[PDB]
């Protein structure tokens, strides 16, 4: 199939900015692009068609450009309500979509206050124990979370949930945990979570010997 | 072709040959 | 206008057939070739299927081949998605979307309308009250509850019955490996109000009659 | 070589049904999709419908949809135009078009041959012949100059009628005008002749007007005055 | 739906002018144009088609150029069955004809000759009254009238008709009636006719007594 690909994943912009994001696709598609916007919770609606061509109802300062393989979405004045993510999309050999690229509303960097939750005793009866690292109060939405269990550095084992940009809140907070079973907590004494921000000078690493 | 247009086409070709 | 209505998602086993419909207003519907597009998730769009506007050719997407149907009724104005041997990967919100007429292009399509979506949920879980485990406190301090092991969304959660809104993340519920949702909540607050002040995490989920307020002490 | 000849066109009320014939010749019909397209009287053109070669696809103009239905018999090398519940607005001449064949273009039709057209008149008047009125001309001494006569035909329906002076003898400074449409759904006209003053006391000169679905045939006398 | 303008509406052309007229579309209409020709009383006549392909038996003085939303149709050399209205259309989206460009023949100034006609005897038994006015061989077409009754302008109650260019001499003619109520007719004295054309230095009124 034709692989679509999005730059940035998160662009940081203020109302006003020109904002350009790009897409690629992993063979030429000509000119049969097009752009969609989506909010959460809410239907895409599209943007751009033919590479280039504005969709009717579409406010003006939305243009596209680009053919064969790389493609350019661009917003002249960003307004209030163009914070949403973005799809390409190509139509030359069947149907594909492009990750996503999310706009966001810019600050200042903050960078995020780890903090790290043993399993509780009381989950243990239940025979499983769950690690939990927060990330809080932070911007850019990039981070890098490493779990680390006697060193093993941990793939595959843990997801995240993240609390975005709202009415009340500028900064993104992010969990990760870290699940596994009451046996293998007990197998193990050091468990680690490793962070990676721009708003620290190196990763900051939290972590706790199992039995206090 | 599944990129053919789906849509109903007034404008495409009425006639017996291209 | 135009308006694309869909119905007929829900929560199915692995294994089950689920009927989709997308009703049509605003715009001639027996002209126009219809799409479905799918959105796991957290996660990006994926094409379905796509149906010419008299219902002649139909072609799916590799995912889908055998499993899924689309039709159409032009004189109901509706489009059709029959999906059998469900998966746990078709977890997705459904949507349904019209071709775009663009009259000079060789190539097709632009999606120029899309429905408002239906949730089509397929789980092996069924109805299941969540644990509540505290995230205990170690100046500022973070603390919070685990709220683990339910379905189906939703569960809902406060802080001393809604006293405490400042500082307090409810994270998305992430769907586990088990298939069964769990989710988090943490507040920030001063590390000298852990000696003064309770904190308790008010938990309701209404599928299954579970309410339970957990308050979280320093350990 | 191609031909395309048309007929059925007609006048009637709103609500009545016509239906419109085209019969080709010179070319292989049962290759071609069609068309029709209309124009109404002082207006320009305005597209129909279309038809498949094998009488397939149809597609129809909003003002027509649901009235008019476009078909065709290709043993009979005919295309047809079956006009229901027709409305004032249909009003119009009637053409037939084939649709032009390029090979190597991916949009149609551009229309490379027309019929003669049609006439369809749609009206809620009812047939009345004209009054036909003398327009004298003044008798009075120019010298050598020029006297203006004519006839007025008031109040008719429905087109056309025919104007000739001294049974077509005379031709020369004549002006017939085209018809106005009047509110009462009626239609009048004058023609006109300039001629020599010098001629008025001797060359009688005389009107004739015809209108057929009437009955009518008359002619007037235009005596100087 | 996608409209079609064309410009001028109206040109006044001689033999051996290069004639260029435009066409446009309200949206993108590709390479999907065609020209037609049409006289009075006869079927339009394809002559170009893809916006610039001249039409099989066409002369090759036509030609077209543009792609998009500008089209122009060329004559290189004007001939005398030229003079016609052309027509553009696009193909792209349904099937939509431009308002049409009418193409006379070009010659001098002529003032027209004005004449007024009182109703008849015979149409005065019949109950009503008709004026005509006639405003005869002039050149350009734009011609004005205005009915007085007893020095009053008139509105709502008269209708003008005017001829195709004549042949012999390439001007037009017109004609304006009035129509009153023989009872109206019979209130008023002064009738006239008042016409404004660019060969008269100043207006023309023909006028009669009523008896």
């Amino acid at each position: 199939d034709i692989q679509m690909t999005q730059s940035p994943s998160t662009l940081s912009a203020s109302v006003g900015d020109r904002v350009t994001i790009t897409c690629r696709a992993s063979q030429s598609i000509s000119s049969w692009l097009a752009w969609y916007q989506q909010k959460p919770g809410k239907a895409p609606k599209l943007l751009i068609y033919k590479a280039s061509s504005l969709e009717s109802g579409v406010p003006s300062r939305f243009s596209g450009s680009g053919s064969g393989t790389e493609f350019t979405l661009t917003i002249s004045s960003l307004q209030p309500d163009d914070f949403a993510t973005y799809y390409c999309q190509q139509y030359n050999s069947y149907f594909t979509f492009g990750p996503g690229t999310k706009v966001d509303i810019k600050r200042t960097v903050a960078a995020p206050s780890v903090f790290i939750f043993p399993p509780s005793d009381e989950q243990l009866k239940s025979g499983t124990a769950s690690v939990v690292c927060l990330l809080n109060n932070f911007y850019p939405r990039e981070a890098k979370v490493q779990w680390k269990v006697d060193n093993a550095l941990q793939s595959g084992n843990s997801q995240e949930s993240v609390t975005e940009q709202d009415s009340k809140d500028s900064t993104y907070s992010l969990s990760s945990t870290l699940t596994l079973s009451k046996a293998d907590y007990e197998k193990h004494k050091v468990y680690a979570c490793e962070v990676t921000h721009q708003g620290l000078s190196s990763p900051v690493t939290k972590s706790f010997n199992r039995g206090e | 072709n599944p990129n053919a247009n789906p849509n109903a086409n007034p404008n495409a070709n009425p006639n017996a040959n291209p | 206008q135009v308006q694309l209505v869909e119905s007929g998602g829900g929560v199915v086993q692995p294994g089950r057939s689920l009927r989709l419909s997308c009703a049509a207003s605003g715009f001639t519907f027996s002209s126009y070739g219809m799409h479905w597009v799918r959105q796991a998730p957290g996660k990006g769009l994926e094409w379905v299927a796509v149906i010419w506007y008299d219902g002649s050719n139909k072609y799916y997407a590799d995912s889908v081949k055998g499993r899924f149907t689309i039709s159409r009724d032009n004189s109901k104005n509706t489009l059709y998605l029959q999906m059998n041997s469900l998966r746990a990967e078709d977890t997705a919100v459904y949507y349904c979307a019209r071709a775009l007429d663009d009259a000079s292009s060789t190539s097709c399509c632009a999606l120029d309308y899309w429905g408002q979506g239906t949730l089509v949920t397929v789980s092996s879980a069924s109805t299941k009250g969540p644990s509540v485990f505290p995230l205990a406190p170690s100046g500022t301090a973070a603390l919070g509850c685990l709220v683990k092991d339910y379905f189906p969304e939703p569960v809902t959660v406060s802080w001393n019955s809604g006293a405490l809104t400042s500082g307090v993340h409810t994270f998305p519920a992430v769907l586990q490996s088990s298939g069964l949702y769990s989710l988090s909540s943490v507040v920030t607050v001063p590390s000298s109000s852990l000696g003064t002040q309770t904190y308790i995490c008010n938990v309701n989920h209404k599928p299954s009659n579970t309410k339970v307020d957990k308050r979280v002490e320093p350990k």
